[PDB]
C-alpha cells in the first residue's frame, strides 16, 4: 500500500537563500526553484521509469531589488511562483513572478560559436587593412555545451497589490495573474496591456472583507478558472458566460470550532486542480479539503494536516506562525496528495486507502536509498515526538510532485530535498 | 494598460 | 497585525 | 575596395545588436561582393542557424532571405535558401515565423514544378510532421502555394498532411490550421472541398477550444463563397447556425463581427430565412460586446437586404430590436448605434423616417453620454437629404 520513500538528494547549505517556490516542468526532467534573493536555479535529471539524480542545469537572477519611488516602498525580488510553459521547441520557457512583475524566461542550450575574422585574429590582434584582399565568411565550430537564460518578455505595472498567483490557460495563448483584489488576463506575447477580468475591490476600503489568496486555470477547459479567498470560499468562473467574470458560476463553501481564530485558520492558502480536472483541492491552515466540482455545498474528502496544533493556536498567533501559507499538490494519478507541516514534517494522504504517513526532511538520514521512517506526534511512547518539542521555525511550505514518477521535491527553509520511491 | 474592455487579442 | 487583509486597509 | 565589405562581414559576429542588425540589412551587398558561388557555399551556411536570436535581427534576416534568389544563382539554385528559412520557421517568436513563412511562399513561385516535389514539398512534410509545434504551426501556411503545381499523387499526400494538422493535439497548431483552412480550400478542386474540407471545417467548428471555434467563422465565409448556393444548406448552414448559438460569447462576437460578410456569401434567400433571425438574437445578446458588434452592422445589414422585402423586414423584424438597443444600459452599445442608425433613413423613406426613425434620433440626442450625442450630430448628412 504505502509508498516506501527513500532519501535521494539534498541541495543547498541567509535570508536570500531561502527557497520560495518549487516546480517540475511538464515532462518532469527539469526542476526549478526560486528563493527570496530573486534567483532561479534549474536542475536537470540525468537521463543516462527514470530515477536519475538532478544536477544544476541553469542559474540566473530572475528579479532584482527595486524601489517604488511613487510610494516610497521597497519591492521584494522574492520569487513567488514559477510556471513552466509547454515545450514549444528545443528551448524551455517558464514564467517567473515577484510581487509586481512577471517575466518570461527562455532557457536554451548552445554548443557552437562563430570563428574566423577578416580584419583581426581571434586574440583581438588587429592587422593593417591595406593587406586585406580576399574576404572570408566566419564558420561555426563546436564548443563546450553551455546553457543560457535570457528574459524575453516583461509583464509589469499591471498590479496595484501583491501578486500571489500565475496560471497558464490550456489554450497555449494566455495566463492569469492574481493580486489581493484583482485578476488580470495576459496574452503570452503581449506586454503592454492586460485584461482585468475579476475585481473584488470595494468602493470604500474601510468595508474590505475579502482578499484573493490563490487563482488557477482548469487544466483542460480553457474557459474555467477558480479563485479562493481569505474567508475560505472558492469561486468557479466561466469565461464563456461573459467577458468579465465578476459573476461566479459556482461557489464552494461549507456551512463547535467557532473560536477567536476561526476567521484566521479558515483562509485558503492554496488551491489546486487535479490532473484529471474533476476534483479540486484547497489547503487551509489545519486541513486539506478535496472538492468535487459538481458539489458546491461540501467537500467530498477532508484531511487533517496537524490536529495537535488546534489547541495551540494561541501560541501560534503570538509568534505569527498562524499566518503561514502552506501549499498542497496532487500526484500524477490523483490518488495521493502531499502537503507540508512544521518541524520539517510533510504529510501524505492516500485517497483510495484513506491512510496517512508523516515523513521528515532531515539530513540525519543523508544516505541515498535509505527508507524514510514514518513519524508519530504525541501530546510519549517509543519513537514518538512530543508536540512541545516541535520546532515551528522549520516549515515545509513548498513541495512539488513529479508529473509522472514517484519523485517529490520537498523544500525546507534552506535545503531542497528530493525523495524517490524504493526500487 | 489594464482595462476592463476586452482587448483585441481576446476578442 | 499580520493579516494580509489588514495590511491592505492600512496601506490604502 | 573590399575593406568596407570586410567590416560588414566581421560585424555579423559583433556583440552590438545594432551593428549586427545593420550588417544583416546589408546582406545583399555582402552577397553581391562575395559572388554567386561563394554565397551558396559560404554565406548561407553561416546564416542557416544563427546563435544570435534577437527578434529584430531574425525578423530582418527572414526578410532578406526572401530576396536572395538572384544572389544565389537564380531559380536554378533557389532551393539553397530553404535551410536558412526552415530554421527561422521554427523559432518561438510568432512574427519571425510569420515572416519566414512569407519568404518561403515568395521563393516557392520561383521553384520549378520538379523542384517543388524534390525540395519544397519535402520541406513542408518535415515541418508538418515535426516534433516541435512551432514547425507544425508554420507548415499550415505553406500548403496553398505548393498544392496547385504538383502532381495528383503529391496532392493527395498534401491533403492528408493538412488533415493531420487539423487534428493536432496542440491548440496552437489547430488554430493555425483553422486560419489557413479557407485559403487551402480555395486551391482545392470542388470535389475535394465537399469531401475533405467540410469534415475538417465541421470538426474545427465544434472544437473544445473557444479560440479554435471562433476561427471557424472566417472559414465559413471562405467556404460559402466556393460552394454552389444549392449546397450551402446541406454543408455550410448547419455549422453557421451552431456558431450563432455558441455558448462562448467570443464565438458569437465573431459571427456578429463578420455578419455582413456572411450575408454576401450565403445570398439573399438564406439571409431572409436564417440570418435575419440570427441577427435579432445577436442584438439581444447577454454580452454587451456582442450587442455592440451587432449594432455596427445594422446599417450595412439592412442595406444589403433584397428590395423584395427590405423595407418590410426592417420595419417588422429589425426596427423593434433597435428600439431596445437605444435604451441599452451599456454606453458602448448605444454609441455604436448612434454612428449608424441615421443611415436607415434613405432605406425607409421620408414617411417611415419621421414616424419610426425620428423618435429614436430625438431619444439618442437627449442621452446623457456625450459620445452618443456627438455620434448622432456627426451623421446628420444622410437624414438631411430625406427629411
Amino acid at each position: 500500500n504505502d509508498i516506501q520513500w527513500c532519501f535521494s538528494q539534498v541541495k543547498g547549505a541567509a535570508e536570500a537563500d531561502i527557497i520560495s517556490t518549487v516546480e517540475f516542468n511538464h515532462s518532469g526532467e527539469l526542476l526549478a526553484t526560486g528563493d527570496k534573493g530573486g534567483r532561479v536555479v534549474i536542475f536537470q535529471q540525468e537521463q543516462e521509469h527514470s530515477r536519475g539524480e538532478y544536477n544544476v542545469y541553469s542559474t540566473f537572477q530572475s528579479h532584482e531589488p527595486e524601489f517604488d519611488y511613487l510610494k516610497s516602498l521597497e519591492i521584494e525580488e522574492k520569487i513567488n511562483k514559477i510556471r513552466w510553459l509547454p515545450q514549444k521547441n528545443a528551448a524551455q520557457f517558464l514564467l517567473s513572478t515577484n510581487d509586481k512583475t512577471i517575466k518570461l524566461w527562455k532557457i536554451s542550450e548552445r554548443d557552437k560559436r562563430p570563428e574566423g575574422y577578416n580584419l583581426k585574429e581571434e586574440d583581438g590582434r588587429y592587422r593593417d587593412p591595406t593587406t586585406v584582399t580576399t574576404l572570408r565568411v566566419p564558420v561555426f565550430r563546436p564548443m563546450d555545451l553551455m546553457v543560457e537564460a535570457s528574459p524575453r518578455r516583461i509583464f509589469a505595472n499591471a498590479h496595484t497589490y501583491h501578486i500571489n498567483s500565475i496560471s497558464i490557460n490550456s489554450d497555449y495563448e494566455t495566463y492569469l495573474s492574481a493580486d489581493d483584489l484583482r485578476i488580470n488576463l495576459w496574452h503570452l506575447e503581449i506586454t503592454d496591456r492586460s485584461f482585468n477580468i475579476v475585481d473584488i475591490k470595494p468602493a470604500n476600503m474601510e468595508e474590505l472583507t475579502e482578499v484573493i489568496t490563490a487563482a488557477e486555470f482548469h487544466p483542460n477547459s480553457c474557459n474555467t478558472f477558480v479563485y479562493s479567498s481569505s474567508k475560505g470560499t472558492i469561486r468557479l468562473c466561466d469565461m464563456r458566460a461573459s467577458a468579465l467574470c465578476d459573476r461566479h458560476s459556482k461557489l464552494f463553501e461549507e456551512p463547535s470550532n467557532r473560536s477567536f481564530f476561526s476567521e484566521i485558520i479558515s483562509s485558503i492558502s492554496d488551491v489546486k486542480f487535479s490532473h484529471s480536472g474533476r476534483y479540486m483541492m484547497t489547503r487551509d491552515y489545519l486541513s486539506v479539503k478535496i472538492w468535487d466540482l459538481n458539489m458546491e455545498n461540501r467537500p467530498v474528502e477532508t484531511y487533517q494536516v496537524h490536529e495537535y496544533l488546534r489547541s495551540k493556536l494561541c501560541s501560534l498567533y503570538e509568534n505569527d506562525c498562524i499566518f503561514d501559507k502552506f501549499e498542497c499538490c496532487w500526484n500524477g494519478s490523483d490518488s495521493v496528495v502531499m502537503t507540508g507541516s512544521y518541524n520539517n514534517f510533510f504529510r501524505m494522504f492516500d485517497r483510495n486507502t484513506k491512510r496517512d504517513i508523516t515523513l521528515e526532511a532531515s539530513r540525519e538520514n543523508n544516505k541515498p536509498r535509505t527508507v524514510l521512517k514514518p513519524r508519530k506526534v504525541c501530546a510519549r511512547k517509543k519513537d514518538e515526538i512530543s508536540v512541545d518539542s516541535l520546532d515551528f521555525n522549520k516549515k515545509i511550505l513548498h513541495t512539488a510532485w513529479h508529473p509522472k514518477e514517484n519523485i517529490i521535491a520537498v523544500a525546507t527553509t534552506n535545503n531542497l530535498y528530493i525523495f524517490q520511491d524504493k526500487v | 494598460h489594464v482595462t476592463r474592455r476586452t482587448p483585441d487579442y481576446f476578442l | 497585525h499580520s493579516s494580509r487583509l489588514h495590511q491592505i486597509k492600512q496601506e490604502e | 575596395s573590399l575593406y568596407p565589405i570586410a567590416v560588414l562581414i566581421d560585424e555579423l559576429r559583433n556583440e552590438d545588436v545594432q551593428l549586427r542588425l545593420n550588417s544583416i540589412k546589408k546582406l545583399s551587398t555582402i552577397a553581391l561582393a562575395l559572388g554567386v558561388e561563394r554565397t551558396r557555399s559560404e554565406l548561407l551556411p553561416f546564416l542557416t542557424d544563427t546563435i544570435y536570436d534577437e527578434d529584430e535581427v531574425l525578423l530582418a534576416l527572414a526578410e532578406q532571405l526572401g530576396t536572395f534568389t538572384t544572389l544565389v544563382g537564380g531559380p536554378e539554385y533557389v532551393h539553397c535558401l530553404l535551410p536558412p528559412l526552415e530554421s527561422l520557421a521554427t523559432v518561438e517568436e510568432t512574427v519571425v515565423r510569420d515572416k519566414a513563412v512569407e519568404s518561403l511562399r515568395a521563393i516557392s513561385h520561383e521553384h520549378s514544378p520538379s523542384d517543388l516535389e524534390a525540395h519544397f514539398v519535402p520541406l513542408v512534410k518535415r515541418l508538418a510532421g515535426g516534433d516541435w509545434f512551432t514547425s507544425r504551426t508554420s507548415a499550415c501556411g505553406l500548403f496553398s502555394v505548393c498544392y496547385p503545381r504538383v502532381s495528383s499523387a503529391v496532392k493527395a499526400e498534401l491533403r492528408q498532411y493538412f488533415r493531420n494538422l487539423c487534428s493536432d493535439d496542440t491548440p496552437m497548431v489547430r488554430r493555425a490550421a483553422a486560419s489557413k483552412l479557407g485559403e487551402f480550400a480555395k486551391v482545392l478542386e470542388l470535389d475535394n472541398v465537399k469531401s475533405e474540407i467540410i469534415p475538417m471545417f465541421s470538426n474545427l467548428a465544434s472544437d473544445e477550444q473557444d479560440s479554435v471555434r471562433l476561427l471557424a467563422v472566417e472559414a465559413c465565409v471562405n467556404i460559402a463563397q466556393l460552394l454552389p448556393q444549392e449546397d450551402l444548406e446541406a454543408l455550410v448552414m448547419p455549422t453557421l447556425r451552431q456558431a450563432a448559438e455558441d455558448k462562448s460569447w467570443r464565438v458569437r462576437y465573431m459571427v456578429a463581427d463578420k455578419f455582413t460578410e456572411l450575408q454576401k456569401a450565403v445570398g439573399p434567400e438564406i439571409t431572409k430565412t436564417d440570418l435575419v433571425p440570427a441577427f435579432q438574437n445577436l442584438m439581444k445578446d447577454c454580452e454587451a460586446e456582442v450587442r455592440a458588434a451587432a449594432s455596427h452592422k445594422v446599417k450595412e445589414f439592412c442595406e444589403n437586404l433584397s428590395a423584395d422585402c427590405r423595407e418590410n423586414v426592417i420595419m417588422s423584424q429589425i426596427l423593434p430590436c433597435i428600439k431596445e438597443l437605444v435604451s441599452d444600459a451599456n454606453q458602448h452599445v448605444k454609441s455604436a448605434l448612434a454612428s449608424v442608425i441615421m443611415g436607415l433613413s434613405p432605406i425607409l423613406g421620408k414617411d417611415n423616417t419621421i414616424e419610426h426613425l425620428l423618435p429614436l434620433f430625438l431619444a439618442q440626442l437627449k442621452d446623457e453620454c456625450p459620445e452618443v450625442r456627438l455620434n448622432i450630430i456627426s451623421n446628420l448628412d444622410c437624414v438631411n437629404e430625406v427629411i
